[PDB]
């Protein structure tokens, strides 16, 4: 179920030092606080 | 988080008050997830107001919509059904202005049917709407998904043209690739399906 | 996010509590100064007759 | 979008509004501005206003500030105002004390030009010329200054610094879209939250330039040019408000 | 930190190098740009020059684009442009094929003011006046059009797009500072690569306006406010080119 993903999104490594579910997390609480102009774009030319 | 369907008449429209009953909408806590202009033909219209049919008011009704640009809303809200219901007021224009004022009914529209809105009643036809009007939006994950409806569309859908597809394709039996085969197969129900004709220049 | 406003105002409030700190201490020494200038000029007559 | 509101824009969209500067003092701004700017530590700096006088020479009056902090709910910023009576030298607007404000507020028309004289109020008071001047400007800069809303947003170590994501204030031609600077970014407060007539504005959709005229003081006048992105403010009169405003609505 | 050059601010930045228009033609371009910028449905348009003619019936010509995409390592932009002889209304300049585009570069001289002049070359060949005016704006274009490095970005589906997160370039003074339009964000392509003597910069430190000037085209000039983020160019003159830059430098 969901938390089989759950756990597994948490033990995967980006090429940065936090984990996967981590930084899609810091890349959405970024999005929702600022509210970029064109935001989906701004995701992958801004947030990450 | 449910999703309801909206649309500002042209009675609200040729007086450019747009704009005023958009930003009022996103007072009242809703989300314009979607909008869009546009201009209803007569047969489009016709199709849309389905549920009338030659009722008593159906002519005017039909003559109405299509005198003008109108718009189309797509809001989002937890309680977005009844609480757009609520927002835009009794549907008569008088008993609005006499029962529940600073409603958009009572403040905007006039002279009765031209009730300056157009709300969707319950979740069927607000997903019916929604589709009809946008055909590309996503939604309802939990009304399809299920396994007998998925059995009943594939059923639906297999019958005509796929099993003829795959049929074909065993028959003939092309390149073991399996990308020729997934282009002959395409090509195949492209060209041969029972809803769209063949083209021919 | 609402958790980073939370540790945003923290923040905040502990750089001015470090500045009021800094401005009490100052304020302190001042005060301890002048208690010693007065009694130093309390002293000096005695120091000036029987002690120099 | 915009860093500093620019002196020339302001002059172009505020033409229409009466709001308007000589010629040599234009220039004299554009040649003296930087260089108050600079002689100070000042990143930001910009003309406020022009006060009228009864001898001829107005009073230009120029605000600026360093930075921008969010200090008990809301946004201080801390300004340094100058004047001058030509757009060459610019000379300090001292601040005034909280009684000698009151007082001020005694002293009705147009201040003369001359800075050396003193006006008599009432055991006798001797009230200076600039000290009127400086506290008319106060007053009007706490009452009316505009900026589209969530033009400006906070950061780390909370200083108020401009916003540029800014997508553009919808629906420009309502109260909702602007709001005084110091109110901070995230509250809901805008110019729609003080008196209900207090306030116009015109908007050209098709240009896209909005302009909003404070009737509490009849002088202040602000633009927001959508297209652009770039707003700014000017005031032009003497620093009275009109009391009499109910009959005026 | 800017989306499109100001009208105004380039006039302003732009009037000490003489690319002055007449006052009249510039409230005439207020008025009539948006009109034009509606009716061809173009995100983007702004004055790109002004030519010279034999009459003083100068063309103004702008130019605006709808999309602009990276294809091939080249940052194409799909411009459209239009000319007038006054400020008020606008016609369209249709691009010109190869042969006459070459059969365009070898007529000189400055242009006379009738569009519908015809130059006649060497059997006898027939060219338009106005496919004369859209080859030199072409070759300009290729050879000038100038903006800030890092000012544009690479997103998603390719496609070339202002950075909103520009801080500004350092060291304005420098040439490296400075890119041509269509050089892609990547590449590390500037004015520095082209040849040696082409390009003056003079960079006033104070005001923190450079501005550079072409001196194989001498006409065309580039300001870079940096105190606010703000570049513009503009053409003003004969389209003609210098050939001999060897012996003036």
């Amino acid at each position: 179920d969901v938390g089989q993903a759950l756990a597994f999104l948490q033990q995967v490594k980006t090429t940065q030092g936090a984990s996967i579910y981590e930084g899609l997390k810091a890349a959405l609480a970024k999005v929702l606080e600022d509210r970029p102009v064109n935001a989906v774009e701004a995701l992958e030319t801004s947030v990450l | 988080l449910e999703k309801t369907f909206a649309l500002i008449k042209p009675d609200a429209v040729r007086a450019g008050k747009a704009q005023e009953i958009m930003q009022l909408i996103e007072l009242n806590g809703f989300t314009i997830i979607a909008k869009q202009k546009l201009q209803l033909t007569r047969a489009r219209a016709e199709e849309f107001y389905g549920e009338h049919k030659g009722k008593e008011f159906f002519p005017k009704l039909v003559n109405f919509m299509t005198s003008g640009p109108i718009w189309a809303l797509v809001l989002a809200k937890p309680g977005a059904i009844l609480a757009w219901r609520a927002l835009m007021g009794p549907t008569n224009v008088f008993k609005a202005r006499a029962e529940q004022p600073k409603c958009l009914r009572a403040l905007y529209g006039t002279d009765g049917t031209q009730n300056a809105t157009h709300g969707s009643d319950s979740p069927i036809s607000a997903a019916r709407e929604i589709k009809f009007f946008f055909p590309t939006l996503s939604g309802d994950p939990t009304i399809y998904a299920e396994p007998t409806a998925a059995a009943e569309y594939i059923t639906k859908r297999i019958q005509p043209a796929l099993a003829k597809a795959l049929a074909a394709l065993a028959r003939e039996k092309p390149s073991a690739d399996k990308f020729e085969a997934i282009t002959f197969v395409a090509g195949y129900l492209l060209q041969n399906n029972p809803n769209k004709p063949k083209v021919l220049m | 996010l609402a958790a980073n406003r939370s540790t945003l105002a923290d923040k905040a409030a502990s750089t001015a509590a470090t500045v009021d700190a800094w401005a009490e201490r100052q304020a302190k020494m001042e005060a301890e100064l002048q208690g010693k200038e007065l009694e130093a000029v309390r002293r000096r007559p005695t120091f000036v007759l029987r002690e120099l | 979008v915009q860093l500093e509101p620019n002196i020339t824009l302001v002059l172009k969209h505020l033409a229409s509004c009466g709001a308007v500067v000589s010629a040599e003092q234009q220039a004299a701004l554009d040649h003296s501005i930087p260089i108050k700017r600079i002689e100070a530590g000042l990143r930001s700096l910009t003309l406020w206003g022009r006060l009228t006088t009864l001898n001829g020479k107005d009073y230009l009056v120029a605000e600026g500030y360093n930075v921008a902090s969010s200090k008990e709910g809301a946004a201080v910023y801390e300004t340094k105002y100058f004047y001058s009576q030509d757009g060459a030298r610019w000379s300090d607007l001292q601040p005034v004390d909280s009684e000698t404000a009151t007082r001020c507020a005694r002293i009705k028309g147009m201040l003369s030009g001359d800075p050396a004289k003193n006006y008599e109020l009432e055991l006798v008071f001797q009230i200076p010329e600039l000290a009127v001047l400086r506290c008319r400007v106060d007053a009007i800069a706490t009452a009316t200054s505009v900026i589209p809303t969530d033009s400006t947003i906070l950061n780390a170590a909370s200083q108020v610094v401009p916003n540029r994501l800014f997508a553009g204030a919808a629906y420009p031609e309502k109260l909702e879209s602007y709001q005084h600077r110091f109110s901070l970014p995230g509250s809901g407060v805008t110019l729609s939250q003080d008196l209900r007539g207090t306030w116009a504005v015109q908007y050209d959709a098709f240009k896209g330039v909005a302009q909003v005229r404070s009737l509490l003081f009849p002088g202040y006048f602000f633009y927001y040019a959508a297209n652009e992105l770039t707003w700014g403010s000017l005031y032009v009169g003497d620093g009275l408000r009109n009391n009499d405003l109910i009959f005026m609505l």
